[PDB]
């Protein structure tokens, strides 16, 4: 709220040098991925000319700490926080003026590392940086830079999925979701390993075999690379992306087939351990798609995705809450109320973006309060007219809520219990309890 | 085989002292490490490799400061989180920095955990309190100390004071972290004496007696009296190297004539004297004639204070301290630098004792006054007074078990850090152990209710 | 599109202390952390062959306290520059030790023709002694200081290696 409107606006290259440097320093958040050699691998804001000396400084500081056998995990400078992650040859540093915790910035840097490792498998990365530490990774990362930039933009905008390390799901009936999963099973192929149906970035259905299990890290990686980044639209149509899925197998290449269900943007993802399966997976999709319109489930999916997150009044009749964010510790999945209630009905992109950023920053402050290291906090209430907020971290779930300041803890606890009760009532209709057969 | 958390190293440096090469070692006006600190710890040789490590650490801190000058728009690096240590960089004043890396607990390869280590806010508060005490015992400000006494004398004084302080410093959580993080003046449980007529139970006549002592006694500028411990029962109460209790604290502050910052410094020195009697800085050895007087007016030991502008007496004073000690009470009396002669000290001491001994019983009666289980902590930012009820951490019968004490105090420090309340909105945070912390900002008091199950 | 070279320029204890690098780099993109961190940080682009190349200059401090962390700054250095002063006698005499320190500390893959362009910043060290060290190992392109003209040769030697 201190210049966030132009924070996502990139630094123009036509400006002279010192104005560009001042603009770069004025950015609220910076993501800097580099090698152990200090070479600029990727920067969210500004080209490598702008960030080159700064990245060298960061690398030599971390290398100072590595030489002292005491790895550096980050440091604070007033309101600014620098978080440093060392994933082998790769050094990730996040500079935040938005007051996030070390854990949240570390999770965001871990997500960036996850995307990079998905681009090229871990043994290949380690070998290319070991047998040649003087390696510029920007070569193989030619197509990955746009995805990383968009993912970092989503992080700055406020990513609840990354904050909670979970995923969102369509509010589908349990019978309807079971029918969709059974339709998914009725068209299955031996080469198919991980089936996935998503609608508007929200999980719809998951298909996994008995032996191999779909780790939540893999799902987070897929959603970050496709829906959080929004790069799935790029090269629209059939999309045969080689993949890594390091949680499943980081030493090998899977292959994910992405298709648009336009026959809001419903997507079908099919991950197979063989490169030649694509055509067969194509025959899979036409088999699945034809089943969906015939049974009408595709139209239902599109209609459910078209309506966004349910409004706070509809979820809780006559509630003082403006928004909430409920995460279930099992099933690793979350849900939230519509963001349209925060902003006035007639608003521009900048106003809605500012409202989302404010609410998300409140949520990350609450999340940091709950998950402070060596602090067994269970409930946290704050008053940032004002704006009251509560966060509850029962070992079975995790709920954050925001209301106008004229509510108080007494009523806010009642509202939090109410929304938790609603989520428990609709647990089967909100979360993927189990995968496919 | 668990290695406890200890101060990995500490250093005080002025970057403006070392400009060119072969003057970088002049930057480190003080340096200490655990191996160096061992001798001082027992009481209270450097080589090229160690000097290289010291210069590397100081240059690394300066490099972080300069690198973050651009991003933070003037704010320097204050906290550094590393795998094996927690580093605190505090700018004590303009151009003077103290960098302290505290080694985390090693658990048998090693696993490095900071479960019991003080948070960065509390470590910075302790370092600032030590720096304020050093200023209290030496000059007005470190820059003035240097420009007056030369870098060699500054190095000697810093070495002595900081070796003594770091010998007894506990990087782990201990005592009352909630009171320690705020700094300020820790008032006793009774608070202050009665201001005017009608509060004689709290010590209104007692406060009048103290004020008349200030005015009547020649050369007396200020008086602060604090209660530490209990009434007389071989006691050896003034030592024990223990911790200041929750009830212990300043009872009657100055009559004015002292800035609240320097008044806080004097009160902290009183606490240090109570904890480290005969071992505190200045060596407050009890008088041979009578044990009531220690650090008499008769080595002209004088502490340096800044007087309040609303006083006749540009504001530095260099007053002379005299500590009159009773079993429960400690009176620190700040006399003028020259007006009371040391020659008349034997005569002045008898009058002082005759004017404070009859005060002992009424003072004991008045300080005994007190204003599910609820603990609060009111810290008035304007007047720096701190009145708290949160119990201190028991040493390894209080109403607390030690584990609960550490958990509660670490939690409280977490709310203070999150609430941006430490000097250097309502935050209501609960837990699964039945503790309900409620931090409120009174409009400038900062209350911290600590409701228990 | 974009090619990157992390230049490591080895000042022989203050010889290369921004005496000549000041007017080379755009001073806007700088970080004078050589006194504390142990390396001045610079960045400059050159026109090598019909396409630009960025070099991140690391003007190493060379102090003994930073030597133990030598592999820290020397990681992945595609370029090295042995810089001395023509007037100073010990400037040229320390080149062999500096080169051995680089060769052992970072261990370049093929140091036989590793980029080792020498900048003779402007005498005890004559031109004969100036290229004697060059012809000793590989005839490295020494240039007496127009400084940019001694760095596109660095790119021509480095891109062909990549």
């Amino acid at each position: 709220m201190e210049g966030f409107e132009r924070e996502l606006d990139n630094i123009p290259d036509t400006l002279p040098d010192d104005e560009r440097l001042a603009l770069w320093k004025g950015k609220l958040k910076h993501y800097l991925i580099l090698s152990s050699a200090g070479k600029p691998i990727w920067s969210r804001h500004g080209d490598l000319s702008l960030v080159n000396s700064t990245m060298g400084v960061v690398q030599t500081i971390i290398s100072f700490y590595e030489g002292a056998r005491n790895p550096l995990l980050g440091f604070t400078a007033g309101k600014v926080r620098f978080v440093i992650l060392i994933k082998g040859p790769l050094y990730f540093v996040a500079i935040s003026r938005l007051r996030e915790s070390d854990a949240q910035l570390r999770a965001q840097l871990e997500a960036l590392y996850m995307q990079i490792l998905s681009t090229l498998t871990l043994p290949i990365l380690t070998n290319i940086f070991a047998h040649r530490p003087s390696t510029d990774l920007r070569g193989p990362l030619q197509g990955t830079e746009s995805l990383l930039a968009s993912l970092a933009d989503s992080f700055t905008k406020g990513s609840p999925s990354t904050l909670l390390s979970a995923l969102e799901c369509l509010r589908l009936r349990k019978s309807q979701r079971q029918a969709i999963t059974n339709i998914f099973l009725k068209s299955r192929c031996e080469e198919l390993l991980y089936g996935l149906l998503v609608a508007g970035g929200k999980l719809v259905s998951v298909i996994r075999p008995r032996k191999h299990s779909l780790h939540p890290s893999d799902l987070q990686l897929i959603f970050n690379m496709l829906f959080e980044s929004g790069g799935i639209k790029g090269n629209g149509g059939e999309n045969w992306i080689p993949l890594c899925l390091p949680a499943f197998n980081n030493t090998g290449y899977l292959y994910m087939y992405v298709s648009f269900l336009d026959d809001d943007l419903t997507a079908l993802i099919l991950i197979s351990p063989s490169r030649e399966a694509f055509y067969a997976l194509q025959s899979m999709r036409t088999r699945l798609v034809s089943q969906l319109l015939s049974t009408g489930y595709l139209s239902l999916i599109r209609s459910t995705a078209l309506s966004g997150r349910p409004s706070i009044t509809s979820i809780l009749p006559k509630t003082p809450l403006l928004h909430f964010l409920y995460k279930s510790r099992p099933n690793v999945q979350w849900c939230m109320s519509s963001l349209s209630s925060l902003t006035p009905p007639g608003a521009t992109a900048t106003e809605t973006l500012l409202a989302r950023r404010k609410l998300m920053s409140v949520y990350e402050e609450l999340h940091a309060a709950l998950h402070a290291r060596h602090a067994h906090l269970r409930v946290v209430y704050s008053t940032a007219e004002g704006l009251a907020c509560l966060g509850w971290s029962t070992p079975a779930f995790e709920v954050y809520c925001v209301a106008p300041g004229c509510v108080g803890r007494a009523g806010m606890a009642r509202e939090v219990n109410r929304v938790v009760q609603w989520a428990r009532r609709e647990e089967e209709r909100l979360f993927i309890l189990g995968g496919g057969v | 085989g668990i290695i406890p958390a200890q101060l990995g190293f500490l250093a005080i440096y002025n970057p403006a002292l070392g400009t060119t090469d072969e003057t970088l070692e002049d930057q480190i006006v003080y340096y200490a490490t655990a191996s160096t600190l061992s001798q001082a710890r027992r009481r209270h040789p450097v080589s090229k490799e160690e000097r290289h490590e010291r210069l590397r650490q100081i240059g690394l801190a300066q490099g972080m400061v300069e690198f973050a000058k651009s991003f933070s728009d003037g704010e320097p690096v204050d906290t550094i989180d590393t795998e094996k240590a927690r580093v605190i960089l505090v700018e004590v004043e303009e151009g003077w920095w103290i960098l302290a890396s505290i080694d985390l607990t090693r658990l048998p390869a090693y696993e490095y955990s900071s479960r019991e280590v003080k948070p960065p806010s509390l470590l910075r508060a302790d370092l600032l309190r030590a720096y304020d005490l050093f200023l209290l015992h030496h000059g007005s400000s470190l820059s003035s100390l240097l420009a007056s006494q030369g870098r060699a004398q500054l190095v000697a004084s810093l070495t002595r004071f900081w070796d003594h302080f770091l010998a007894t410093w506990n990087v782990l959580l201990h005592g009352n972290p909630a009171c320690d993080v705020f700094g300020g003046i820790k008032l006793a449980a009774s608070g202050e004496l009665g201001i005017g007529v009608g509060e004689e139970e709290r010590g209104s006549g007692e406060r009048e007696v103290l004020e008349g002592l200030v005015e009547r006694v020649e050369g007396l500028v200020d008086v602060v009296v604090g209660r530490y411990g209990g009434p007389p029962s071989e006691e050896q109460w003034l030592g024990l190297g223990g911790e200041v209790g929750e009830e212990d604290g300043a009872v009657f502050l100055g009559v004015g004539a002292l800035d609240r910052k320097s008044l806080r410094g004097v009160v902290q020195w009183m606490e240090e004297v109570y904890v480290w009697g005969e071992n505190a800085f200045g060596k407050p050895r009890r008088d041979l004639s009578t044990g009531h007087f220690l650090l008499g007016l008769s080595n002209p030991k004088a502490i340096f204070v800044e007087l309040k502008p609303s006083y006749q007496h540009d504001h530095t004073a260099r007053l002379r301290p005299v500590i009159y000690v009773s079993q429960p009470f400690i009176y620190i009396l700040l006399f003028s630098e020259i007006t009371p002669s040391p020659s008349t000290w034997p005569t002045l001491a008898e009058s002082l004792h005759a004017q404070l001994s009859p005060l002992q019983k009424p003072l004991l009666h008045s300080t005994s006054y007190r204003p599910h289980q609820i603990f609060d902590l009111v810290y008035d930012t304007e007047t720096l007074t701190l009145q708290s009820t949160i119990p201190n951490i028991p040493d390894p019968q209080s109403i607390w078990t030690r584990v609960e004490a550490l958990q509660t105090h670490a939690q409280i420090l977490a709310i203070l850090s999150s609430g941006r309340a430490i000097p250097t909105g309502e935050r209501t945070c609960k837990t699964a152990r039945g503790w309900w912390i409620v931090w409120t900002r009174v409009v400038g008091h900062l209350r911290s209710v600590s409701s228990s199950h | 599109k974009k090619v990157l070279l992390k230049v490591i320029i080895l000042g022989d204890s203050g010889v290369g202390k921004t005496s000549l690098m000041n007017q080379y780099v755009n001073k806007k993109f700088s970080a004078s952390y050589k006194a504390t961190i142990g390396a001045d940080f610079l960045t400059r682009e050159v026109m090598v062959d019909d396409r630009q190349v960025t070099m991140q200059l690391w003007d190493t401090a060379g102090q003994e306290r930073f030597q133990s962390l030598g592999v820290a700054f020397y990681r992945g250095a595609d370029c090295c520059v042995l810089v001395f002063d023509v007037n100073n006698a010990k400037s040229f005499d320390a080149l062999d030790s500096w080169r051995d320190e680089f060769l052992i500390q970072a261990s370049p893959r093929d140091p036989e023709n590793f980029p080792f362009v020498v900048l003779g910043i402007k005498r005890v060290i004559s031109t004969k002694r100036a290229q004697t060290f060059c012809q000793s190992k590989g005839g490295i392109p020494y240039f007496e200081t127009n400084v940019e003209e001694a760095f596109q040769v660095i790119a021509r030697n480095a891109l062909m290696q990549e």
